[PDB]
RNA sequence: UUCAUCUAGACAGCCGGACGGUGGCCAUGGAAGUCGGAAUCCGCUAAGGAGUGUGUAACAACUCACCGGCCGAAUGAACUA
RNA sequence: GCAGUCAAGCGUUCAUAGCGACAUUGCUUUUUGAUUGAUGUCGGCUCUUCCUAUCAUACCGAAGCAGAAUUCGGUAAGCGUUGGAUUGUUCACCCACUAAUAGGGAAGCUGGACCGUCGUGAGACAGGUUAGUUUACCCUACUGAU
């Protein structure tokens, strides 16, 4: 009787349920049926623009993303039954977020492409920070004292409570501007990034960590074998 | 549902020792000793090793199982206070009248004395609870630090300091003067 | 117009 | 004049007002009546109920009607300001709705007491009492929209400043960002805010200063745009009606860097359009941001406009920089001295 | 202070340092406090609380249903009209007459009394009661002339009729 | 009691994603999902409302709708007494 | 209140056999803010006690609540809650005074009826019978004393 009252929100999108997983299963079955090479890739913290750029980097080829367990069942996890032989060997090696690339193109070409592709994204927690940052003592500016301060406008007054509470930074509002009483450095080179340190770097919006598409292995519809390629 | 048994775990790090007898709990770690009288609760304590202690309720109802997790969290807080302590940072702010905060000794006891709050001629005294030490932050404006083993004592001292400087018969939209808990953390902050 | 307005003042 | 209407009692919405009046009746009047009492006592009980509720409703309505300014018999400047801020016909009809509700409640109270005169049982007396209170509740609920509207009007008009038209006012106008905000905060301790975009402050601002033992006031406009002005939004109509109804030395500001984005040609055109608005007023034109360029060493193309506005009588020209306290005080002294000269002629009159 | 001075003050100086957490904890306690008021308010305040809570629940249910549907998409002491003394204040000259044809209610005056199920003496006296057939004036202006009054006027303080 | 979801992973939490025409169309000084009035569309999608709220002068930022990783196990809703 | 409008639900299960919570036309009614008191057998004073449905005093909550003043609300009965006029005693109301001059319960002097007559499109008779009983030196309460 003393129960938490669930939040009631009137929004359009509804959770799809079992039928969406069914359709994903069917689509991966079709792709494996009608393509030759299926690569397994890891895309953990990847933005939708990057996903769409990789999606448009081929039209004949197909990219499938979704539930790891559903994909591992579709590919085949046991020796009682599987779509093709020795597929459990590839399925076991998948680790995190799943990515399936279906193609008929050249293995060396796709390897070269995924090696060359690189993006500079937001930094992430528990990762090395490429460049250090230290808020100066002055009126706090939006970018963080990197771009011309005279050009940029200072941080909005609306973000001062967030910085003071979640970001653990002593901040005060003077005449409407955020300031600090002494320079405050957030991180050093190759230092484990906290959740809040990642948040503050993203809040200043200096996207600097180098993101890349990695592949764990692939499979073929002609030789039916697992080759371990470690491209990062 | 009137469960036969419910259990909660209490982990004990490698430096602290917990003594429990007739629901009196003594926790002795690197930083001192805390004692809690839990005889107002009806639970059973057991240990399988020096690293884990079970708290169990037999044939209890909803309120009994509600108290079980509370007992576990209180002992956890005692362990945390004896191993890492608690540090509450408060900041006092004003518009016109600078708040003057001092540590005074009146009748052989520690008091936080607050002077000139909104121009008041009244002296405010907040007795310092035993076990919590009061400091004033270096290279920081208007910050007072309360450090202690007992989170209950530290948090109640900070609450007393915050409530003693209430704004009366004014607009809290306009008058922002007061002492506020800026941050709550531990006495060790390695990372 | 404006002259009418100021006259009406 | 009254010059202020912060002393308007707070207006409650229909449901809150209904709760207030009915609960006050239920608390402040006796609530226990018995069927075994005398019929006369039962009638007295319920008549007192009806009368008390009617009194409460009409006294809340009387507070409402006495609080708000009569925009019709008020000073013309305040009248135009109130019209521009909140539509005058809408304001008048909301007040008239309040008045009609007051009259209807009073009439219903008298009528149902007249009917209760002949109460024949506790049941019938209770029925009549409920009927009277229900009719009053229906009236108040129909009065919903005027109550919310007049509450908003009450808050805003309480927050409006206190400008006396029959004072020595120095009116300040031009485009935004030109330096009106800086000029006001320099000559007076007024707390306006300056930002690099148009219509930064959407309301008139006031300040005060002294000059030769005389209390002058200074008004800063929101800003005006140069158009045919057949249709205009209220933000700049406030400034227009202030310039119209304020006997002041209009101190129009100008820029030569065009920082607001408008052309100096547009500024000259706007000044030429507003020139017929200026009746028995001495006008000055101060050029700001002049540490970069001045009319002395400006191009002749703009000097054509300068000689045209010099041809325009009887305005006078000056360039000033806000940092120079002596320069801003000389601008103030010129404006105050010409106001003094006008009033000295009036005293000769 | 003039214009939006408190909002300008919030922009220039912010709020109190604990404003956000204070509001958050207050509205988190709000549910416990609603339950406490429901179980601890007594008397008229409790009855009003329950009534307003029921109205809120009805409103939220209607709102959710509408959202989903759009998403899918001697003296005679009875009222009269003029030896038997009849008080004037009980005289009624007009009434509210509803027409079952178009379902409209119009304020229509009383002129005569035809049928009174209680007494023909009441019919003579002009006494208004329930189910009494009266004559109205349609001079104000398919439309009738007679109306059956539906409620006892001596309680409601007015006359409500249905045009036949 | 009846509906439901669930180890081809349930409830609760953390961390990610939350995209493109597009700052859709009209009046506004300005209004970019969030002062206003009308259908609310098309593509890529595991998934992403021409937007659930805070928030700016407008932005931005956060957020939830929805999907994923994390660990492991039943959980939720509406009624009846 | 009247007729409605659909229905949250209900009706021996039964959607327009039938009901029905909560929510939405018109009223004294015309708009721009014009002129448009009852109570006679009750009432005074004093004075005790009690209620709280609080007028003031105490402490809190909210509100464009800047300050000042106020509004609405919460706990709260500890403590108080005027002098006079008034075209019938009264209360409404006026003059002022005050922190305020809240509303109620319990609650000793005092400022008729019936019987009978000539008549009746129509007045009178003053004929006759009948009643109107609560205005201390004892017991006890209280206040003092042996
Ligand atoms: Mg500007």
């Amino acid at each position: 009787r003393s129960k938490r009252s669930k939040l009631v929100t009137l929004a359009q999108t509804d959770k799809k349920g079992r039928e969406n997983k069914e359709r994903i299963f069917d689509e991966v079955r079709e792709a494996l049926d009608t393509y030759r090479y299926v690569w397994v890739l890891h895309l953990d913290d990847v933005r939708t623009p990057v996903l769409q750029e990789i999606r448009t980097s081929w039209a004949g080829s197909k990219l499938i993303m979704g539930k790891r367990k559903v994909l591992q069942k579709a590919l085949g996890e046991k020796r009682e039954e599987e779509y093709k032989e020795n597929l459990y060997q590839l399925s076991k090696l998948c680790s995190g977020v799943t990515g399936l690339l279906f193609t008929d193109e050249d293995v060396n070409t796709v390897k070269e492409y995924f090696k060359s592709y690189v993006r500079s994204d937001y930094s992430r927690p528990n990762t090395k920070a490429p460049l250090t940052f230290t808020i100066p003592e002055g009126i706090v500016y939006s970018r963080g004292g990197q771009i011309p301060a005279e050009e940029d406008v200072p941080m909005i007054h609306s973000l001062e409570p967030t910085m003071r509470n979640k970001f653990e930074i002593p901040t005060k509002i003077k005449a409407g501007k955020i300031t600090i009483d002494s320079p405050y450095l957030v991180c050093t080179e190759g230092e484990k990034l906290d959740v809040r340190q990642a948040l503050i770097l993203k809040q200043f919006g200096i996207a600097a960590s180098e993101f890349k598409v990695k592949v764990s292995a692939y499979y073929d519809n002609d030789s039916s074998t697992v080759e371990s390629t470690n491209i990062n | 549902m009137k469960y036969i048994q419910t259990e909660q775990q209490i982990e004990v790090p490698e430096g602290v020792t917990v003594s429990i007898k007739s629901r009196i709990v003594k926790v002795v770690g690197p930083r001192g000793t805390l004692t809690k009288n839990l005889k107002h609760i009806d639970v059973t304590f057991t240990k399988v090793n020096n690293q884990l202690i079970k708290v169990a309720v037999h044939n209890g109802g909803r309120k009994h199982v509600a108290a079980l997790r509370t007992v576990k969290s209180l002992v956890d807080n005692m362990i945390t206070g004896v191993t890492k302590g608690y540090k509450y940072k408060m900041r006092y702010v004003y518009a016109h009248f600078p708040i003057n905060v001092n540590i005074v000794e009146k009748d052989g006891a520690k008091f936080i004395e607050v002077r000139n709050f909104l121009g008041d001629k009244k002296i405010r005294n907040v007795p310092v609870r035993d076990g919590v030490t009061i400091e004033f932050s270096t290279n920081v404006k208007d910050e007072i630090v309360l450090s202690g083993n007992s989170v209950e004592d530290v948090s109640q001292n900070a609450a007393d300091l915050q409530q003693i400087c209430r704004v009366r018969n004014k607009d809290i939209r306009k008058f922002l003067d007061g002492i506020y808990v800026s941050h709550k953390g531990f006495i060790t902050e390695d990372l | 117009n404006l002259e009418d307005l100021v006259k009406a003042t | 004049m009254q010059l202020s209407w912060k002393d308007i009692p707070t207006v409650a919405p229909a449901n809150d007002l209904l709760d207030i009046v009915l609960n006050r009746t239920q608390r402040k009047t006796p609530t226990v009546i018995r069927p075994g009492f005398k019929i006369t006592r039962i009638r007295a009980f319920y008549m007192r109920k009806v009368k008390y509720t009617g009194e409460g409703f009409v006294e809340k309505f009387e507070d409402i009607l006495k609080g708000f300014p009569n925009i019709n018999d008020v000073h013309p400047f305040h009248r135009d300001l109130m019209d521009t801020l909140y539509e005058k016909n809408h304001y008048k009809i909301s007040l008239a709705a309040i008045s009609r509700a007051k009259s209807l409640v009073e009439q219903v109270a008298r009528d149902y007491v007249r009917l209760l005169k002949f109460g024949q049982s506790l049941f019938q007396c209770k029925q009549l009492k409920r009927a009277a209170l229900g009719r009053m509740a229906t009236i108040v609920k129909k009065l919903r929209d005027p109550l919310a509207y007049l509450e908003q009007v009450r808050q805003h008009i309480g927050r409006l400043p206190s400008i006396d038209p029959n004072t020595r006012t120095l009116l300040i106008c031009g485009y935004p960002n030109v330096g009106k905000s800086s000029f006001l905060r320099c000559i007076t301790k007024s707390d306006v805010d300056v930002q690099p975009y148009a219509f930064t402050t959407k309301s008139l601002y006031v300040g005060h200063f002294d000059y030769k033992y005389l209390r002058f006031q200074a008004i800063d406009t929101p800003g005006i745009l140069d158009r045919p002005t057949e249709e205009m939004n209220n933000i700049e109509m406030q400034s227009i009606y202030a310039i119209a109804h304020l006997r002041s030395c209009v101190l129009y500001f100008m820029d030569l860097s065009e920082q607001c984005g408008f052309t100096i040609e547009a500024q000259v055109k706007l000044f030429h359009s507003i020139k017929p608005l200026f009746a028995n007023k001495s006008v000055m034109v101060v050029i700001n941001k002049t540490d970069i360029i001045r009319p002395e060493d400006l191009d002749e193309e703009r000097a054509q406009l300068l000689e045209s506005v010099k041809e325009v009588p009887g305005v006078e020209i000056m360039t000033s920089s806000c940092q120079l306290e002596e320069n801003v005080m000389e601008v103030r002294n010129k404006a105050c001295e010409k106001l003094l000269a006008s009033r000295i002629e009036n005293k000769l009159k | 202070p003039q214009n939006d001075y408190i909002e300008r003050h919030i922009k220039q100086h912010g709020k109190r340092l604990d404003h956000e957490e204070r509001k958050r904890k207050r509205e988190a306690r709000e549910s416990h406090k609603i339950s406490e008021r429901a179980q601890k308010l007594t008397g008229w305040k409790g009855k009003q609380f329950a009534k307003k809570r029921y109205a809120e629940k009805v409103s939220m249910r209607k709102k959710i249903k509408a959202h989903e549907q759009s998403k899918v998409k001697r003296m005679i002491t009875k009222h009269t009209f003029v030896r038997i003394i009849r008080p004037s204040a009980l005289r009624q000259k007009k009434a509210n007459v509803t027409h079952p044809e178009l379902g409209v209610t119009v304020f229509l005056p009383i002129l005569a009394v035809k049928k009174n199920p209680q007494s023909p003496m009441y019919t003579q006296l002009g006494v208004l009661t329930k189910g009494t057939i009266i004559e109205v004036n349609v001079s104000e202006l398919v439309w009738g002339k007679y109306a059956q009054v539906t409620n006892e006027p001596d309680r409601d303080g007015c006359v409500n009729a249905v045009l036949l």
